[PDB]
């Protein structure tokens, strides 16, 4: 696992993580269109190490 | 009617046995003159089972004292209760294994378990129709390891159809006390899976852990430990020693707890534990009790039962309650832990009930569950014994009297096997 | 002039048997003792007792029944117990060695040794009757001492008396409660073993008699001894109408002729009516109309069944008390009328009514109270196919994998012998849907 | 359903050499498993039914349940490969009464016993390829001292090797035999 | 995580979310071998067998 | 609403009524062993010390339990369960 | 190596409402509002069919050692290894438990020359190959644990062969059996139910259910009688073969 097969793992199976994260959220600002699933979960894990 | 021999070897092993037979000594009534003092007529119906009548009206244990040196037995002798056993069973003698499973098993060993097999072989044949054998040793020393492995083959040998229970205490990394364990940890394991019908182990560091969060005492000593492990001991054959709604002798716990020959490890644990201050306040019932038995902490094992899934687990429930609560309980921990129960066989849990309670205790509950969790304590030895042995380190201690590495590898082999064999189970399915 | 003898074997049988002859006793007014006091009568006429008992000539009287076990433990609590006086001595045979739940055990190893000493007693028994009627036989199925010792007892009793009349009561493990983990295997060997050698078979699986006694008799937390106390009660109201006079009687061997229409079929389900505490028994009528509408309930069976996925094939009823035939006649005809309960096309009517003016007789220390009316519900259904179903499939999981075999395999027992078994099973399946389809 | 057709000498229900052998058979399995495959005795491609549970894993001649296979040739043969373990075979018999009866043949068993519905018999298989020539004539007779009309059903279990099943009509020795019900000797 | 959602332009509890299924990677870990590098920038975690 | 005694020493397989009825009417429930106020000042007064200790250390250190088992009335269910006409009759009444 | 923009994958009919701190659940304690579902952990799948990591093998080593006497010749149209010594005079003490150690590699020509190293070895043997037989015993047991389907396949037809190629080597091999069956048990039903159609993998033998039948078959008529109660003790799902 290069840190995104667990993304693929934890999309995997919604009944063992259940959460927001398992479906699109929509932004703060109407400027910026929502993420896919996957694309949104990483964009989180970039600004976290910044 | 049904009885059973008790044999211990080892420091450890006569420490476990000395408690146990206290321990039982006060549930039957008898002082340590060999005195009956019982109130109950039920304490004297079935003692038979374990007490042997002499001429004069008093009650020996029929338990075999076996050791390699003589400083443990006149320390064992001396102790309160020590004056039941017959000193002609005390058998000795005067060089000690020196934790050399090698020399207690092929030099030392040899030559004196011809008198154990004559005195064992004397008591065997007196009682009128055994019902099996009971052992308790350690796995991290050289004389208990090696020769109580020797005499467990020896007695199977001579009798094929008898029933042959161990306890067995494992050397745990965390804690060690011995820097050669894993070396004849895993040569007696060799020889325990071939030979001994039932297995039970126990960790010392699982106990420590028990004794430092449940009962929350400051300072743990031996004796709590041997306390533990005798009282968890005794709820196994108080089912065989006393009436009940559901009477299940030895027998009756192996054939539906051993589905494969070679699957014979278990993992024990007792409740109600609980600390000293805290006891007016629990109300004890049936559903505290399966909570705190089915607990991964109350195990008395550094494995830890989520780990694997359970094959076949047995409950056994000490004290008057009713028939369906107890039912009923087993079907919902069942149904709730779908998950870690094997699931091509069905109905997986065994209960039985003994109507008369320890004593000290309204209810109380012994729980014997075979699960594939133990693979991993099989597999955390074999790393340090194959670390060991890559180097040949410590290894001319024990090839100087007549071993060479091909044993050796062959141990190693096996235990690997039993592995794989074990894991085969884990993740089969319909 | 009428007698029959109980065998009980395995501990359930033991216990089981406890509760009935307590039963009895009090119910023909014998004390513990075996001695009828000199005062208080509490029965009429005479030989009411001469069904179960048997009279020594000047004294006590003895029951007709044996006990049989291979452990010892049930066996020295009944004869330290209470009714240590009762019983013979000799004819409690107690063994040495259990079988641990092996049928094999208790079929080919030690049940051979013990099978001897029972035949020699149940002879000696047999042999003092003189109109004998038939034995009744009890038994848990899912042990393994209980399921060896039967399948031997009613092998040997098929060859030594050939057609006499012997009805099984077997307690079947529940769908979902259980208490062993291998009580498929000894219960299908079980199965086949009595499927050819018993004449009527009884369903009397623990989880529905647990239901009756929580919703009805208001209890929470019941143990073995209500059970077996409902069970005494439902054999008591079964056998009333050889020992007491009534208005329509019905005789054991009356029983092929109305409720199996063919040999393979025998298996059929019991239930019973009214079963309520008595501190709300007195607060309604318990009509004849009532408790008939209770007994044809289908959450009242005895067994863990339901009458509604199968047809109906015929019917028993026995009354007991002061009920009428014509009050009898109208609760049928409400019965036939309803539409929820449906009969099959080749059998016009289904019913046989007994009546009994004996009112069921209450136990001090026990739940049930003091009623007139009582109705006993045996019938045989196409529906009881879902309990073999069901066992069938969870014995194929555990026997794919060869699980628990060799435990059998070195008792003597070849391994080909559950293969047949299981093709036994298959084919009784396959006749019930075959009887059930319509012409 | 092979009813209102003609069959004088043989016919074939099940055959191992085609596009599909089996149409109207219907196949059930819990742990075994099917295919076809040459066989090393005989140089010719044989139908594998294997497993264990050998109740559980067998193939019906009907597709579905609920109408008859009705076929009204007195005699039976089928040719098995005996593999020196487990199994058995069934058939659905109708009898002049409108009554039906099942005949059993099981390799395990070593009793008999005739009952109303079901009338076991045990059977020894030879080692290598054999026939098996049911007759089904005297069966019916002897069991339930009844003529025969009609037969229903065929069933085979698991663990078995399956080349051809056909009617005989009659008993046949090899030269009448036509070439392709033969089994030609390796 | 507050500034974590400002940069992201996204719920704040979403986020907090999406950290908490992720911290559940001992589960992936338990189970035998499943490797790991987790690196989102400067530092990299590696994770063998155990 | 709570009958009192029946959660915390479960009552066996009996009618709901007729265990209520022996658990009402059973002596304690009541009584003051201390005398002690629900107020607050017999708190003072007593002492809140429990007799059923010992000592420890260098051997042995478990202690054995509270007073909260039984003791000598061991004995099994069938005594109870089957007697034949040693109990108060279910339907006297006197009139 | 590609990976899409993350920033810039977006989705459609979700609505761009943002419900901010506009929120709450405190005074509306309705019994319909959603609760949690807490994580569970995952159910365990342990190691039984991972792979080995195949250990090393001395045959590399030995063959660039130039003491083993075996040359690949090119002159057929499959390459046939060709004898310097003929292999009657060679020892088979030391240098056949070797062969079996190249069972495990699958570098060209490691693998290659093990092959047919082992079987002009077995065939041309006639009496010295079963004191071997203790040996041979741990080269056997680490191939079969490295759990891949081509090493398995090849060396289950290497087993077959040795019971075979001589006499009296199946009654020596019965004590041993403990520790070469229990990877038998876990492929034994490794079988597919393809149906109706035509299997075309007949030719090349790589169904590992037939072929441990049919080796379990050929143990039990050379073992002896002793064979079958421990093929039975080691494997619970076995059948007799020999016996009616
Ligand atoms: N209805 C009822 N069933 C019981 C009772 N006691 C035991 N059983 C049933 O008996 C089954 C097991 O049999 P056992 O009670 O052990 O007695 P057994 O049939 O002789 O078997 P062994 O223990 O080998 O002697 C359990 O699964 C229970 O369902 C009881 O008191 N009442
Ligand atoms: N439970 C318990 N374990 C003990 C006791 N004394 C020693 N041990 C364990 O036994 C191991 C040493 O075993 P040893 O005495 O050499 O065995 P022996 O050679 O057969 O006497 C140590 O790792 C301890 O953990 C005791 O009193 N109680
Ligand atoms: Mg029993």
């Amino acid at each position: 696992m290069n840190l995104d097969s667990i993304f693929e793992w934890i999309l995997k199976q919604p009944i063992n993580y259940p959460g927001k994260h398992q479906d699109s959220q929509p932004r703060t600002n109407p400027a910026y269109k929502p993420l896919e699933a996957k694309a949104q979960f990483h964009i989180i894990f970039k600004a976290t190490g910044e | 009617m049904r009885e059973i021999v008790h044999i211990q070897g080892g420091q450890c092993g006569n420490q476990i046995g000395a408690k146990f037979w206290e321990v039982i000594s006060d549930e039957h009534g008898i002082d340590p003159t060999g005195t009956y003092h019982g109130d109950s007529d039920l304490q004297l119906e079935r003692i038979n089972v374990y007490y042997n009548e002499a001429t004069g009206g008093r009650y020996v244990p029929r338990a075999i004292l076996m050791d390699l040196e003589p400083g443990t037995m006149d320390s064992v002798r001396a102790g309160p209760f020590g004056q039941l056993f017959r000193p002609d069973n005390f058998v000795f003698g005067q060089t000690g294994a020196g934790n050399n499973w090698a020399k207690g098993h092929y030099t030392e060993g040899a030559e004196l378990i011809d008198s154990v097999l004559d005195v064992v072989r004397k008591e065997a044949e007196g009682c009128d129709c055994l019902q099996g054998f009971q052992i308790t040793h350690s796995l991290g020393g050289g004389t208990g390891s090696g020769m109580g492995t020797l005499l467990i083959s020896k007695v199977r040998e001579e009798y094929p159809d008898r029933i042959m229970e161990t306890f067995s205490v494992v050397p745990s990394p965390k804690v060690s006390d011995t820097v050669v364990e894993p070396y004849n940890a895993t040569l007696s394991v060799h020889q325990l899976v071939e030979n001994a019908d039932e297995c039970m182990v126990i960790d010392n560091e699982a106990l420590y852990d028990i004794c430092f969060r449940t009962l929350k005492l400051t300072t743990p000593t031996y004796g709590d430990l041997n306390h533990l492990v005798s009282a968890a001991m005794s709820g196994v054959t108080c089912c065989l020693r006393f009436p009940g709604q559901l009477n299940s002798d030895l027998r009756k716990l192996a054939v539906n707890l051993i589905p494969f020959p070679r699957l014979h490890f278990f993992m024990i644990g007792f409740a109600p534990l609980t600390s000293r201050g805290s006891q007016q306040y629990r109300a004890l019932t049936v559903p505290e009790l399966t909570q705190q038995m089915f607990d991964a902490k109350n195990m008395m094992c550094a494995a830890d039962p989520r780990h694997g899934r359970y094959l076949t687990a047995s409950a056994l429930f000490r004290g008057r309650m009713s028939t369906k609560e107890v039912d009923e309980q087993m079907l919902n921990v069942q149904n709730k832990n779908s998950s870690y129960f094997v699931e091509w066989i069905p109905n997986n849990i065994k209960s039985s009930i003994c109507d008369i309670p320890p004593k000290g205790l309204k209810m109380a509950v012994t729980f014997v569950g075979n699960s594939t969790a133990i693979q991993e304590m099989f597999k955390r030895v074999a790393e340090q014994f194959t670390a060991m042995f890559r180097r040949k380190a410590f290894l001319h201690w024990y090839t100087g009297e007549g071993m060479d590495e091909m044993e050796f590898t062959e141990a190693e082999s096996n235990m690997n096997d039993l592995v794989s064999e074990y894991q085969q189970y884990q993740d089969a399915t319909a | 002039m009428r007698e029959v003898i109980s065998i009980h074997v395995g501990q359930g049988g033991i216990q089981v048997g406890n509760a009935c002859w307590e039963l009895f006793c009090l119910e023909h007014g014998i004390q513990p003792d075996g001695q009828m006091p000199s005062d208080r009568t509490i029965g009429g006429g005479d030989d009411a007792f001469n069904t179960f008992f048997s009279e020594t000539g000047a004294g006590k009287h003895v029951p007709r029944a044996v006990f049989l076990d291979l452990e010892p433990t049930v066996i020295d609590e009944v004869r330290t117990g209470t009714y240590r006086q009762l019983f013979h001595p000799e004819q409690l045979i107690s063994g040495k060695e259990d079988a641990a739940n092996n049928f094999a055990r208790g079929h080919y190893t030690i049940g051979k040794e013990i099978v001897d000493l029972c035949l020699d007693r149940i002879r000696k028994l047999a042999d003092n009757c003189t109109g004998l009627q038939g034995f009744l036989v009890f038994n848990s199925v899912g042990g393994g001492t209980g399921s060896g010792l039967g399948s031997l007892l009613l092998e040997r009793l098929s060859v030594d008396y050939g057609k006499k009349s012997k009805l099984g009561f077997t307690i079947y493990p529940s769908p979902q409660v259980s208490t062993a983990v291998v009580e498929p295997y000894n219960s299908i060997l079980s199965t086949h073993s009595l499927l050819e050698h018993t004449d009527v078979a009884v369903m009397l699986d623990n989880e529905a008699i647990y239901d009756i006694c929580r919703r009805n008799l208001d209890i929470e937390r019941p143990t073995y001894t209500n059970l077996n106390r409902l069970i005494a009660q439902v054999i008591s109201s079964l056998t009333a109408s050889l020992r007491f006079d009534g208005a329509l009687n019905v005789d054991i061997t009356e029983f092929q002729t109305n409720l199996v229409p063919y040999p393979r079929i025998h298996f059929m389900l019991s239930s019973y009516a009214p079963i309520i505490s008595a501190e709300k028994a007195y607060h309604e009528q318990l009509s004849v109309a009532e408790i008939t509408n209770s007994a044809f309930e289908p959450a009242n069976m005895m067994a863990k069944c339901d009458p509604r996925h199968g047809k109906y094939m015929a019917c028993s009823m026995m009354y007991r008390g002061d009920v009428v035939p014509k009050d009898v006649n109208a609760s049928i005809a409400t019965i036939k009328t309803k539409r929820t309960i449906q009969f099959v096309d080749w059998c016009p009517t289904g019913f046989k009514v007994g009546i009994n003016y004996q009112p069921p007789t209450v136990v001090p220390g026990g739940d049930l109270a003091k009623v007139m009316r009582a109705v006993c519900m045996i019938s045989n259904s196409t529906a009881i196919a879902e309990v073999f179903s069901r066992l069938d499939h969870k014995f194929d999981l555990m026997y794919a994998k060869r699980a628990f075999v060799h435990w059998y395999v070195g008792e003597g027992m070849e391994e080909g012998e559950f293969s047949e078994a299981r093709e036994d099973l298959a084919a009784l399946e396959k006749d019930y849907e075959e009887v059930g389809i319509e012409t | 359903m092979f009813k209102n057709t003609f069959q004088s000498g043989f016919l074939s229900i099940l055959y191992s050499i085609g596009s599909k052998p089996l149409q109207i058979w219907d196949k059930s399995i819990r742990n075994g498993h099917i295919k076809r495959i040459t066989d090393q005795d005989i140089l010719s491609s044989v139908l594998e039914i294997m497993g264990t549970n050998v109740s559980t894993n067998y193939i019906t001649a009907p597709a579905d349940p609920k109408e008859t296979l009705g076929i009204k040739l007195p005699f039976l043969v089928m040719i098995i490969k005996n593999l020196k373990k487990y199994y058995t075979f069934e058939v659905q018999v109708l009898d002049d009464k409108n009554v039906r009866r099942r005949f059993r043949a099981s390799n395990y068993q070593s009793t008999t016993r005739v009952k109303p519905f079901i009338c076991t018999m045990p059977m020894r298989l030879d080692e290598g390829w054999n026939q098996i020539q049911f007759n089904l004539s005297d069966f019916t007779r002897r069991a339930y001292a009844t003529n025969y009309i009609e037969t229903l059903r065929v069933q085979i279990h698991a663990n078995c090797r399956i080349r051809r099943i056909y009617f005989s009509d009659r008993l046949y020795s090899e030269e009448e035999l036509p070439p392709e019900f033969k089994l030609f000797l390796p | 995580a507050g500034p974590i959602a400002a940069s992201c332009y996204l719920g704040k509890d979403v986020v907090s979310s999406a950290h908490n299924a992720f911290i559940q990677a001992v589960s992936d870990l338990t189970t035998l071998g499943h490797g790991l590098n987790i690196d989102f920038g400067f530092v990299k975690v590696y994770v063998q067998d155990r | 609403g709570y009958i009192p005694g029946l959660k915390p020493n479960n009552h066996y397989g009996a009618s709901y009524g007729e265990i209520a009825k022996n658990c009402l009417s059973n002596p304690k429930v009541a009584q003051n062993p201390f005398k002690l106020a629900s107020t607050g000042f017999n708190y003072q007064r007593h002492d809140f010390r429990d007799p059923s200790l010992t000592a420890t250390t260098h051997k042995f250190g478990a202690q054995t339990l509270l007073k909260n088992h039984p003791s000598i009335d061991q004995k099994s269910n069938q005594w109870q369960s089957q007697t034949h006409d040693s109990f108060r009759n279910p339907l006297h009444k006197p009139n | 190596q590609h990976a899409p923009v993350f920033e810039d994958s977006q989705a459609a009919t979700v609505v761009n409402k943002f419900q901010g701190l506009r929120q709450g659940t405190g005074g509306k304690t309705s019994t319909q509002l959603p609760v949690k579902q807490p994580f569970q952990a995952p159910n365990p799948i342990c190691g039984a069919f991972k792979k080995r990591t195949i250990p090393v093998s001395e045959f590399r080593r030995y063959y660039d050692r130039g003491d083993l006497p075996i040359k690949v010749d090119h002159q057929g149209s499959v390459n046939k290894i060709i004898w310097v010594i003929q292999p009657d005079q060679l020892d088979y003490h030391h240098y056949l438990p070797i062969f079996f150690d190249g069972l495990r590699e699958k570098l060209d020509p490691y693998r290659f020359l093990a092959i047919l190293g082992t079987y002009d070895l077995l065939e041309k043997g006639s009496n010295k190959i079963l004191p071997v037989i203790p040996q041979l015993i741990i080269p056997v047991k680490t191939a079969l644990n490295t759990r891949d389907n081509e090493i398995i396949g090849i060396m289950l037809k290497i087993l077959q062969r040795l019971v075979v190629s001589g006499d009296m080597i199946g009654e020596a091999l019965v004590p041993y059996y403990r520790q070469i069956l229990p990877i038998f048990n876990l492929y034994k039903n490794c079988n597919k139910n393809v149906g109706d159609q035509i299997d075309y993998g007949q030719r090349k033998k790589l169904t590992l259910g037939d072929l441990i039948q049919e080796t379990l078959e050929l143990f039990e008529q050379t073992g002896g009688e002793d064979a079958f109660i421990n093929i039975k003790y080691m494997i619970p799902t076995y059948e007799s073969c020999v016996h009616n």
